């Protein structure tokens, strides 16, 4: 019963 | 341009050609007069006189009703009968995303084209339409349980800083529909988001009339419907049908008339020219169809059907006055306008017969709305999904002006047993204040509750909810058991009469009741139908 | 384009050659006559008559019945057999996912390729197909669920909302089956959404015939069944059993006399009496 | 009007309800008893240290005491008025219950005046005489909450209605109220007739003979005005001589 977001990072 | 003659805007928005027998939703007639005056009314006038008054328009509106009944057919035609820009359709949870902050700004999204031309232009912006489906899946209560995750806040305070901000716009219309409006916010229905909220209850009689002459317009003008077809015999049959069930009904039909052509499957699937150019629709296809669709609201009345399987034998005189004081509590309930709820409790020894005369008389009442509550649907459930399907039961039936419910073996519904004694407080005090809590204005209830353990309810001080009492004594002469005989086709005249003269002999204050006699006859009629066997059955069972 | 034509579609659904006999299944008579009547009846009469009628065809069919007894077998039949596209396969709890919004989009996605073909085409569009397997695993009443996250109530607003919405659909066939119809939600079986329901239930005598006779017959054609064996015995011998359970009966006796045979004598392969009495 | 309805204000139209049937005075200790209670009404007004007065009001059942509580309640004009009855708390759960009754009693400390009605004390506790069963923790939260005084310069009037005076002196519960009031049952056949007037039953003839009638076969009477009313109604449609009419009364004394 557990969901999750997501973040993302730019290119180095 | 605006001549000096106050004269109509120049692109309206419902135009003068408009008349509620164009847009082909039927029965509710009303409710169109409430919206298209509160909503589309202070669109129409001039501009300069409603500036003169001060006031802005409404944004937002609200269906909400059972399931079938017309909603979103009302959205359809308001979105594209008008003079607007096309609706932005959005259904229920289409607004979320997996990132982090894209579900607020597909909510923003919605808003922009609107915000841009109402600051380009001004007061002659064009409509625009906006229409949620499904409103009560993402849009519920704040700070309640569920939805873990951090989004059924943030959401909700989106949609009420942008419907409502610091920010003014008044050139939209927000249209939402759904089933249940009590779990939406609090804070979205109050003047100024969603102000007018409308009920769409199922169809009337004259409703259903309506309705039918609606679906069946194109088969009967290119001359494809029989003329022995009364709409009136058809509304008069469908008893509890909502609007999406007699479409069901029609299309059914059709698929009976069209099949006797084209044999699908076996060898007739030969299409023949001659006889598909001339089809017609009738009668006995319409009375096939009643037996496909099965209405949803009306399943308790099979029930009371089953429950009257083993026939009213009217044997003795007692019958006919339990039956006749029935027909006229249910006339006086019927008739009077102050008596707003009654109630009878039905009481007597076991196996009397209670249950099937209280299905008999809740039949022949011939009301609208019926339902029976027994210990057969509660078994196996827990003590708060009990609790659940009683309350939602009741609750069922403060809708329509005419109600009957029917409450069945009350002593046996709280898990009676004297040893204890042992029983559930719970649902017996949830039944105690449900059978005294008046419905809603202009509605009428009438409850019949049978019971077989009178002096329990008496010791529990219970005995304050019901109005009248009826009691049903079992059969104590011995004429009685030869009309239940010669109605059952047991022996020839000479057998009733054999069993008859035995059984003076050996019966003294014979007192069975009808349920054992039916039981004891009909097991006798195998092993010896002379007078041996029913003899000392009934000897042994009195 | 329309006119007076009273002439067959131009790309028939059905065939042009079809028959019950061959579909494969026995014992079930009376309900494919119901269910050819009323979902493929109005997909093989000229276009014209039907545009007249003002009828909109059937978007659904719910089938239920004990274990083991011939439901998956008319999902694949039906689906095969009927000059339309691909059927868009989803087996059991195939869709829930754990990123949130995530869930939602793989039932959103079954519907694109109809969408895209109706704004094109209007009413020349072939026929597609889905097929909903273990419907009763994830479509539960909304609100009666034990307490989670809220997906349960989300997954079943996006079915109905795209099954019967503001934008109308004229392509879409959907079948579900499932073992406890009373689980399923209320407002999915409305009619417009899942008319059609349909019993499937255990064989009678004749039916356990039928499908004895059909079960061997690539065996009793190719000359390997011997003429000892009546079929009307067994079929009397088996009482309450399922389809399935004829099936593994045939395979064990077959079985029996492969490893009875066990260099050359396989040319002689016959099934006996005897076989079917051990198995 | 009709189309705008408040938010906050969704419990006065209840009290509104209780009191449809209309009050009739068929004698005088009606009019002693609202009076009783409009003076305690001015004193909770006119005051400054007693911020809290609590009144019982106990009876024979069906004498009508929640809709004579009502019409004090409305004559009063304060700027709040709630009411907690067993209706609004029906299909909860304990603790939900608990969690209601706390933020109603929480709210009434906001306005200068306050007035707070509890219908029905015995049944918001599930009594039940054969075990005897009933829960002990709604019980003890009231009994904690009628006693607490509200913030400084907040006026609060609490009435209570009850139908089993026993059973409160038995709990011991009755240390926390200040006074006492009771409805006794219309006892005089006159009375009767009073009502009578009041409901247009049947003709003046009518009247007399239906109460000389009684009077010969009718000694002690002790009806209740609720069965009354209840009684002439069903008599209005079924058969308009005495004999229906006496019959009832004679079944219920
Ligand atoms: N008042 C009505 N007049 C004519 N047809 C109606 C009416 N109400 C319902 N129908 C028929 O019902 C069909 C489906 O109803 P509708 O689309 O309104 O469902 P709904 O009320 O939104 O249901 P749900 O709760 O499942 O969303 C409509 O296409 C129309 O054929
Ligand atoms: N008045 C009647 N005349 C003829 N048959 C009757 C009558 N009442 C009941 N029956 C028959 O009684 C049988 C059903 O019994 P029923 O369920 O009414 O008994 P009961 O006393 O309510 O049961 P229980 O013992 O469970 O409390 C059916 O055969 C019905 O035909
Ligand atoms: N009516 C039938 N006629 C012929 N074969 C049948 C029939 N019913 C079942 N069978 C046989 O049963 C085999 C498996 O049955 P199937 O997979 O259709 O069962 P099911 O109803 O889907 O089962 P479950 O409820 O376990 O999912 C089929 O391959 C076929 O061999
Ligand atoms: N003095 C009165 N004169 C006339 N009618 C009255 C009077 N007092 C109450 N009534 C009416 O009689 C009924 C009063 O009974 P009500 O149920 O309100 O009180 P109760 O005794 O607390 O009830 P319960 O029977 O539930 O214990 C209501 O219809 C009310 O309108």
């Amino acid at each position: 019963g557990q969901q999750i977001f997501s973040q993302a990072l730019l290119n180095a | 341009k605006s001549s000096n003659s106050l004269r109509p805007r120049s692109n309206a928005v419902i135009r003068p050609d408009f008349k509620f027998e164009d847009l082909g939703v039927g029965g509710l007639d009303k409710e169109f007069t409430k919206i298209f005056r509160r909503a589309f009314a202070s669109r129409i006038f001039p501009p300069s006189v409603i500036e003169k008054l001060g006031i802005s328009h409404v944004k937002g509106l609200l269906l909400y009703g059972p399931p079938g009944t017309g909603k979103t057919l009302i959205a359809r035609k308001i979105g594209t009968m008008l003079n607007a820009k096309e609706p932005k359709i959005v259904n229920g949870p289409e607004i979320l995303s997996k990132y982090v902050g894209s579900s607020e700004e597909n909510i923003r999204n919605l808003f922009k084209d609107a915000e841009a031309e109402y600051r380009a232009k001004g007061e002659e912006s064009s409509l625009h339409i906006i229409i949620f489906d499904e409103l009560d899946s993402v849009f519920k209560q704040r700070g309640s349980r569920g939805d873990g995750t951090g989004v059924g806040d943030n959401v909700v305070n989106q949609l009420l800083a942008k419907m409502d901000g610091v920010d003014q716009l008044n050139n939209i219309l927000v249209i939402g529909m759904t089933n249940r409006k009590d779990l939406i916010d609090s804070a979205l229905l109050r003047p100024g988001r969603f102000e007018v909220q409308v009920e769409i209850h199922l169809p009337d009689e004259k409703g259903r009339l309506q309705i039918f002459d609606i679906q069946t317009k194109k088969m009967r003008e290119n001359n494809m419907m029989s003329d022995d077809v009364n709409l009136a015999e058809l509304a008069a049959l469908t008893k509890n049908f909502s609007g999406a069930e007699i479409e069901g009904l029609v299309k059914s039909a059709s698929s009976f008339a069209i099949n006797k052509t084209v044999n699908i499957g076996k060898g007739a699937t030969k299409l023949n020219t001659k006889d598909i150019a001339k089809l017609k629709v009738t009668r006995e296809d319409f009375l096939n169809a009643l037996n496909d669709v099965t209405p949803a609201f009306g399943i308790s009345e099979e029930d009371l059907k089953t429950c009257v399987e083993g026939g009213m034998m009217l044997y003795s005189e007692r019958v006919n006055s339990i039956l006749k004081n029935g027909a006229r509590y249910v006339r006086q309930v019927r008739e009077s306008d102050k008596s707003r709820l009654v109630s009878l409790l039905i009481h007597g020894p076991a196996g009397s017969g209670k249950t099937a005369l209280a299905a008999e008389i809740a039949l022949k009442s011939g009301f609208p709305f019926i339902r029976l509550i027994s210990p057969n649907e509660l078994s196996g459930m827990s003590e708060s999904a009990k609790i659940a399907y009683i309350d939602n039961t009741f609750r069922d039936a403060y809708k329509s002006p005419l109600n009957i419910l029917v409450i069945d073996s009350l002593e046996t519904l709280v898990d009676w047993v004297p040893i204890g004694p042992r029983f559930s407080n719970n649902i017996l005090q949830m039944l105690k204040v449900a059978l005294k809590r008046k419905p809603p204005q202009d509605r009428r209830l009438l409850i019949m509750t049978t019971t077989s353990a009178y002096s329990v309810l008496q010791q529990m001080d219970i005995l304050s909810c019901f109005d009248n009492e009826i009691a049903v004594p079992n059969m104590t002469n011995l004429d009685e058991l030869n009309n239940v005989m010669i109605e059952s086709n047991f022996l020839d005249d000479a057998g009733r009469v054999k069993v008859i003269n035995e059984l003076s002999r050996s019966c003294p204050n014979f007192n069975v009741g009808i349920k054992k006699t039916l039981t004891n006859i009909e097991t006798a009629r195998h092993d010896e139908d002379p007078v041996n066997e029913l003899v000392e059955l009934m000897t042994q069972s009195a």
